[PDB]
RNA sequence: CGCGACCUCAGAUCAGACGUGGCGACCCGCUGAAUUUAAGCAUAUUAGUCAGCGGAGGAAAAGAAACUAACCAGGAUUCCCU
RNA sequence: AAAUACCGGCACGAGACCGAUAGUCAACAAGUACCGUAAGGGAAAGUUGAAAAGAACUUUGAAGAGAGAGUUCAAGAGGGCG
RNA sequence: GUUAGGACCCGAAAGAUGGUGAACUAUGCCUGGGCAGGGCGAAGCCAGAGGAAACUCUGGUGGAGGUCCGUAGCGGUCCUGACGUGCGAAUCGGUCGUCCGACCUGGGUAUAGGGGCGAAAGACUAAUCGAACCAUCUAGUAGCUGGUUCCCUCCAAAGUUUCC
RNA sequence: GCCGCCGCAGGUGCAGAUCUUGGUGGUAGUAGCAAAUAUUCAAACGAGAACUUUGAAGGCCGAAGUGGAGAAGGGUUCCAUGUGAACAGCAGUUGAACAUGGGUCAGUCGGUCCUGAGAGAUGGGCGAGCGCCGUUCCGAAGGGACGGGCGAUGGCCUCCGUU
RNA sequence: GGUAACGCGACCGAUCCCGGAGAAGCCGGCGGGAGCCCCGGGGAGAGUUCUCUUUUCUUUGUGAAGGGCAGGGCGCCCUGGAAUGGGUUCGCCCCGAGAGAGGGGCCCGUGCCUUGGAAAGCGUCGCGGUUCCGGCGGCGUCCGGUGAGCUCUCGCUGGCCCUUGAAAAUCCGGGGGAGAGGGUGUAAAUCUCGCGCCGGGCCGUACCCAUAUCCGCAGCAGGUCUCCAAGGUGAACAGCCUCUGGCAUGUUGGAACAAUGUAGGUAAGGGAAGUCGGCAAGCCGGAUCCGUAACUUCGGGAUAAGGAUUGGCUCUAAGGGCUGGCAGCCGACUUAGAACUGGUGCGGACCAGGGGAAUCCGACUGUUUAAUUAAAACAAAGCAUCGCGAAGGCCCGCGGCGGGUGUUGACGCGAUGUGAUUUCUGCCCAGUGCUCUGAAUGUCAAAGUGAAGAAAUUCAAUGAAGCGCGGGUAAACGGCGGGAGUAACUAUGACUCUCUUAAGGUAGCCAAAUGCCUCGUCAUCUAAUUAGUGACGCGCAUGAAUGGAUGAACGAGAUUCCCACUGUCCCUACCUACUAUCCAGCGAAACCACAGCCAAGGGAACGGGCUUGGCGGAAUCAGCGGGGAAAGAAGACCCUGUUGAGCUUGACU
RNA sequence: CCAAGCGUUGGAUUGUUCACCCACUAAUAGGGAACGUGAGCUGGGUUUAGACCGUCGUGAGACAGGUUAGUUUUACCCUACU
RNA sequence: CGACUCUUAGCGGUGGAUCACUCGGCUCGUGCGUCGAUGAAGAACGCAGCUAGCUGCGAGAAUUAAUGUGAAUUGCAGGUUGAUCAUCGACACUUCGAACGCACUUGCGGCCCCGGGUUCCUCCCGGGGCUACGCCUGUCUGAGCGUCGCU
C-alpha cells in the first residue's frame, strides 16, 4: 500500500472538508454566515455543507466546507466566534463553551482547522478546566482524555450519516462498490493462501501458519505481519 | 492461444521516428530515444558495445565541414589574400 | 515628511567579451565487480583490473626537497639498464 | 623546456606474411540486401576476348528452343561467358 | 621433460557489471461504445365480503432481484471425437457454462527484473518465467563424454606398494 | 608460368569430432493439390477454351448478409494502354505480377484551440558525477489598463491609435 | 405597451460584485411527431391468358435559411374560495401554503402550407444533327385509410445506491451607478434595428477494411473497434424460403464405385446381459385445459410427478369510434363454442427439458493453471483477535523542510485469524511466542573519573538497553495418560484402590473424501454384491473460529439403485456423402555402415551376415501392421561429481 | 496305461494378477510363446505439475495411509503374411 | 534374341574443386598532430537533357570565380578571345541537431523598419532585422524600522 496502483480516488469526490481559517472576528468578537446546501461526498459515507461567510475585508462571499452537524437544515444561520450562542452548529472555543455539552470537528492545535471527530456518528465531549495554564480536557471517542490548549474550536452536536455499521451488508457486490469509491484494497486474500515466496505464513501440505502470529514491535518489514505487539490474545471477556 | 490467435490483436505502435539520429525508435508514452536519448543534452554510447560505435561516428557521414579543414591545414590556414593575376 | 553617503540586495532584447556539444588511441580525478587460483571455501587471489561517471593536450601528469644517507658524503623531474 | 607514451585522425614507405570457404564483417551499389516493437543482430557475391570483331542474309516455328551461313589463332571462349 | 599463461581442439548448469521492452497478458486511473423474445410475480395502491376491538379473508392493479429459460457477446464440459510432416508452433465440429451484473470491449494513462502485477495455479510480464530479453567481463572453469592427418626399421609394458 | 641439388623457415600430410561451409542421391513420379451443397448449352476475340467476355438455364449468401460505407494498420495495391519470360502449388487470353502513363482541389468536413487520469521546467534542495527529488512547497514570480498631470508624433499636431 | 405572467424594431454608461449556461449515472412504464411496413381505389409500362383472373409486378417527388399555422409541455398570471370531499393515471399523484369552473401567457415547434420550386428531378411517348447536346417537344408526377408493428427522436412520470454518476476554454443575463452628451437646434453623444462594402492562410482528403490489399515467415478454417437493416411462418434480430445488391463453391479436371477410414441413417426378437463406468446414441420437448409429494431459512421446492387437448373447412357468441335505454355511418384484431369431414391424420418440416429416491463435498452469484487439472481450490457476506490520538500506527526510499495510507481522524487507516443462517464452540500458562512491572538487582561497552609508575602500561570503583528474577495471555502456535480388584449361574461391570503429568478427550460425530488388521460384524437392496445406504464403537492416527455437529436453495463437482429408452451387447446386415483406387497436369518430407528367407550352436549368455543343416527363378500393382532389440530426443527415474540453482531455520560467516 | 484327435461356457462385488458366490453343463485341467501381444485398442490402476484430510517436523516438506481432476505422436522405404 | 540388373571405357549432362592471375586485407616504421554559438559530429529532404543505386554537391544543387594545365568529355543525341583536368586563396551553403522567441501538431506569438490595399489608417496579403540559458567587466532604473548624516 506504499504507493501506484493503490493511491486513493479523487475525481468525483466534493471538496476537502475543514473549518473557517481564524480572525480578528473569531478572536475579538462575532461573525455570522448562512447555509447554502447540505451535500453528499464519495469516499465518505457521511455528507458536507456550503456556508456563505461574507468576507470582510473585500466585498465579496466567501464559502466553506464544515462537516454537517445533524439537525442542521437549509437556509438556517450558523453565528460564531468567542462570544456566538450556544445551540447547534454554532462555533466557538472550548474555552467558553460549559461542561456537559457535545461536539464535532474538533480542534486540538489553536488555529489548525479542526482535525477530531469528523466521521459518522462521532463525539469529543468536554470534562473539566484549569484556566491557569489556560488547559481543558476532552473525552475523545477511543475512551481515552486528551489534555488540550482552551482556545480551540468546535461545532456543536453529533456527525451526521449516523448509523452505518448496522445494516448487513448482504452480497459481495455491495463491497465492491464501497470499496470501488475509495482505494484498491479488497477481495482480501489470505497470507497462508500464499506460496513460500510469497507469504511467510503460507507452505506445505495442510493449510496450517506454524509460527505464532504475535511479534515484536521490533521487526523488520517481511515480517512484522500478524498480531504486532500483541498484549494478549483470544476471546475477550470481562471489560 | 497465447501464440498466434493474439498475434492477431496489432493494430499500433510503441516507437517511431527520431529526430536527431533520425531512427525510428523514439518512445513515444515516455519521450526520449532509445538510441540516442533525445532530450538529453549530450548523447548516449557505451564501452560495452564496440560495433555499436562504430557504425556511427566520425568518419561515417558527409564530414562536410570537416573534410575542408584537415585540406586547409597543411599550408598554413591562409585567410584573405588571393593568387597572383595575369 | 523630505535631502545626501555608504553597506547589503532586485530587474533589463542595456554596451562589449566568455562557457555548453563532439571525437577519445595515449594522459589526469573518481567510483568499482564476479567468473576464475587455492584441486572444497568464507580471509587471501583475480585487482584498484572489466563495466559506470567526470576533465584535457599535441603529448599529458611530475618538478628545483619539512630529499637519500650513516659515507672520504650525494643534490629538481621523467625515462632505459641494473 | 627536454629526454617518455600514442590499436583514434592526416599523409607516407616496407614486408623470409594471406591469396577469394584465405586475408578485415566488408577485393563487388557493406556496416549494404534482410530480421527484431527496441536494445541490437547482420550476409552471399572476383575472371569472354588481343580487340566487341557480341553471330547481316536465308530457313522451321505463335514463342522460347533450333538447322545452315559468318568473326576469331579458338565458340572444343556465345554476355553470371579462363 | 615438467609447469604459469585462452595453452592439443570442441562442450556446461552458473556467477558479474551496464542497458532495452506494458503493440500479449496481470492490475489501478481518465474517456467513448454495447446487451433477442419469453417465465416467476416482492413493496405500494382499487373495490368485495366477515368482527365488539385488534385486524383478517376473496378479486384485481404494480413491476422486484449479483431471480430462472434463452439469442448476439464473453467463455471453454464431455466425445479422452477429428487434425497430430496439421488449415493452426493449440485449430475445427457436435454437445456444453453464463447472459441487467464482482457485466463485455475500443482509445488515453501509471506501475520495470530479486523488480512490477496477482478473487493466489509459482499465474502473467511481446511464441521465453520456481527469476524476461540485448551487449560485455569470456575463448569463464571441468578429477567427465567425443575426436587427435605420411611410410619402413629396432625395443617393447601396467592394473601391485606406501601417503591423499 | 616452373623444377632439381646444399642449406634455412613454418598457420605443412585426414575416414571419422550427432565436427564447418558448399554441392548430389536412394526413398519417388511416390505422400499428396478431400472443411463451409453445383453446375450446363451456345456465340464472339485466338497459333492454343473445363476455368476469361457476352447471352440463356439451374443454384447459394438471405438485411446478426458472400450486400452498402468507416476507423487502426498497409502505402499506391486505386484507373485505364499493353506484355505472355518468371511468379499467382493444374492452366491464363486473366491478376492486387510485370512495363509504361494518369489520378487525392474545401472559411461552413477534421486537425489546430480547452482540459481529463496523468507528463514536466524555474525557485529551492539533494548530489563525486552525467544527473535526481519535487509542482505550490524556504521565492522581490503582475511588463497591463480607464482616467489625473508634464512634454513629444502623424492628417490643415483640429481630433485620436502610437510612446 | 399590459391588473399581470410578459409583450413591442431599436432603446446610452467603467472598475467591482452575484448567478446563469458549457455540465452529465443506469433501469422501468406511458404518451407526441417523422422514416419503414401494411390495406381500398386513380394514372403510365410491363408480365401472364389451353381454361379463369376490373388481374399479378414496377413506379407516383421537394434541401438549408426566412415568414405563417398545426402538434406537444409547463412548479406561469388574473377573478374566484372547496366535506354530501373533490380532481385524475396503465401506475400514480394533487389541494384553504388556494382545488374544481372560466379566461389568458411563455418555450419547443425535425410535422402541413409559403417563397425556394419546376425553370431541376424521376416515368413513359415521339422527332432531329451518324458524331460533337446538361438536344428539343407531350402527357403524367393523384386520393383515400388504419396501428401495443419495427427504427430514430421528443417529452412527462416512477424505481435503485454504505455505488450519487468530469474538467475548463469559450459566451450571455443582472445589482450597482463611476461617468459621458447639447441647450430647443441644422440638434448632440449613442444603438445588442434594417440595408451595404472588403476578407478567411497551414496540414490531411485516391483506394482495401478482408474465408484475397492489415498481424500470424504465404492469396494462412486463427485473430482484430463501430454505422444503416425489406416480404412469408413465429412469441421472436431463432430455424427454414424470397425480393434489392452480391457470388462462381473458396490453390484442379476426367473416369470408375474395391478393402480400410471420416461425417449421416436404419434396423426382426431380447433389452445395459457390453464396460472401470449407460462412454456414445436414443427417449422427453411447442402452446391450451386439468392435477402436483417429501422437505423448507415459508421465500421455495415446481415445467415436480402424472394426464388429456391440437388439422382442414360451414357457422354462431362477445369484446370499439364518429355525426346528430334510439337512429345513421365508420372499423383492426383477438377469444370462446357447435357441426360436417379425411386410411386415427393435425407443435405433420423447422424450432423444442429424459424422470424419480438417496450418500457425501462447497452456503448461493463470481474467479482460476493462455498451450495436458474448472474442482471439494481462490474470493464472498457474516463472526473474532490485533496495533494506532499525528512528535502517531503500517509502508516506500541512495539522498533532501523526501514520499504513500489522507482532499484522511477511531461507524477511521493499517495486520492477521475462520468462512452465509440455525445449534454450539469443554480442559492446559509446564514449552515457545508475544506482552506489562523496576533498582526487590547478578552479568554490562564506548567515553570519562582517581591513585600507583620515568612513560610505553596496568588495577580499582562507577556501569544504557538487552539477558537473568517476577505478573498478563490459547478466536497466540498447539497439546489433551498407564495398571489390578469388585453384583448370590456366567458374562458383565454401577463401586474400590494405585502410579503419573501443564491438563490428561468435555459436547457431539464414524470401517467416513479420515479405521492398519479389513473384503470389521449384525440388519437392508440382488438369483449371486471387496459395491450403496441404516445402526453398533473397541476410534493404528475423529473432535470443536488450527472449528464441531446440522441444513432450504444451488452445481458442465464425487458415489449407489429404480422407471423410461436405445445397435452398448447376443450377432452383425444394408444404404448415402467424401476420400482411398485408375488417368492428365504440378510434385515435397522424416530416415539411410553395408544390407534384408528360416532352424539350432557358440558368442558381451535373445544373429540378416560366422559355423552345421533347410534352401535360392526377372520386374512389379493393392493391402497388413509379426519382425528391423523400427523413427522421433547426449534417460526426465537411480548413482557419481570435492558441478548449480528455488525454497526453510538452531548450520557457518 | 497309450493317448494332447477335439472342447473346456453365461453372470454379481473388485482396476485387478488372486480371491468367492449364483446358474448351465461331457468338462467348466494347467502352462508358454520379451512374465505372447500400447506406430493393435482402452487408460480404469500405479508413477509429474492443482486440491483435501489422517501421523511426523519449529519449518521448506515427507507417506506401500485414503481421496478428486489430470493431451496415448509416425509407415509412402526392406522383409514377413494375404 | 529383348527389358532390367552390375563393371569398365568413350562422348554428353549436372556441379564449381584445382591451377594460374589481384586497383583488396593483415603487421612494422617513420613524419605531422587539425572539431565547435563565426552553428560541429550526426541526421533529414532536395539537385542531371536522357538517371534508380554507390559518388559528388545545396534553390548559384554532378557545382560559380580565380591560379595552373593547355583541345577534350563520351554510353547516344544536342552543342585557342581558352575545351577538359588538377590546385583551392575570392563568393556561397535547404530543415533538423549543444540548437536558441513559445512549442513539436511543421502549430501560435511579440518588438521595430520597408514595398504594395495606402495616400500610416488601424486591421490586410507580401520582404527584411531582433526575441534561449548560464557568467564576468562596467553603465542605467530601483528596494531595504542595514549603518550613519544635515535641516
Amino acid at each position: 500500500g506504499a504507493g501506484s496502483v493503490f493511491r486513493a480516488h479523487v475525481k468525483h469526490r466534493k471538496g476537502a472538508a475543514r473549518l473557517r481559517a481564524v480572525d480578528f472576528a473569531e478572536r475579538h468578537g462575532y461573525i455570522k454566515g448562512i447555509v447554502k446546501d447540505i451535500i453528499h461526498d464519495p469516499g465518505r459515507g457521511a455528507p458536507l455543507a456550503k456556508v456563505v461567510f461574507r468576507d470582510p475585508y473585500r466585498f465579496k462571499k466567501r464559502t466553506e466546507l464544515f462537516i454537517a452537524a445533524e439537525g442542521i437544515h437549509t437556509g438556517q444561520f450558523v453565528y460564531c466566534g468567542k462570544k456566538a450562542q450556544l445551540n447547534i452548529g454554532n462555533v466557538l472555543p472550548v474555552g467558553t463553551m460549559p461542561e456537559g455539552t457535545i461536539v464535532c470537528c474538533l480542534e486540538e492545535k489553536p488555529g489548525d482547522r479542526g482535525k477530531l471527530a469528523r466521521a459518522s456518528g462521532n463525539y469529543a465531549t468536554v470534562i473539566s478546566h484549569n484556566p491557569e495554564t489556560k488547559k481543558t480536557r476532552v473525552k475523545l471517542p477511543s475512551g481515552s482524555k486528551k489534555v488540550i490548549s482552551s482556545a480551540n474550536r468546535a461545532v456543536v452536536g453529533v456527525v451526521a450519516g449516523g448509523g452505518r455499521i448496522d445494516k448487513p451488508i448482504l452480497k459481495a457486490g455491495r463491497a465492491y462498490h464501497k470499496y470501488k469509491a475509495k482505494r484498491n484494497c479488497w477481495p482480501r486474500v489470505r497470507g497462508v493462501a500464499m506460496n513460500p515466496v510469497e507469504h511467510p505464513f503460507g507452505g506445505g501440505n495442510h493449510q496450517h501458519i506454524g509460527k505464532p502470529s504475535t511479534i515484536r514491535r521490533d521487526a523488520p518489514a517481511g515480517r512484522k505481519v500478524g498480531l504486532i505487539a500483541a498484549r494478549r490474545t483470544g476471546r475477550l471477556r470481562g471489560t | 492461444t497465447k501464440g498466434t490467435s493474439s498475434f492477431g490483436k496489432r493494430r499500433n505502435k510503441t516507437h517511431t521516428l527520431c529526430r536527431r539520429c533520425g531512427s525510428k525508435a523514439y518512445h513515444l508514452q515516455k519521450s526520449t530515444c532509445g538510441k540516442c536519448g533525445y532530450p538529453a543534452k549530450r548523447k548516449r554510447k557505451y564501452n560495452w558495445s564496440a560495433k555499436a560505435k562504430r557504425r556511427n561516428t566520425t568518419g561515417t557521414g558527409r564530414m562536410r565541414h570537416l573534410k575542408i579543414v584537415y585540406r586547409r591545414f597543411r599550408h598554413g590556414f591562409r585567410e584573405g589574400t588571393t593568387p597572383k593575376p595575369k
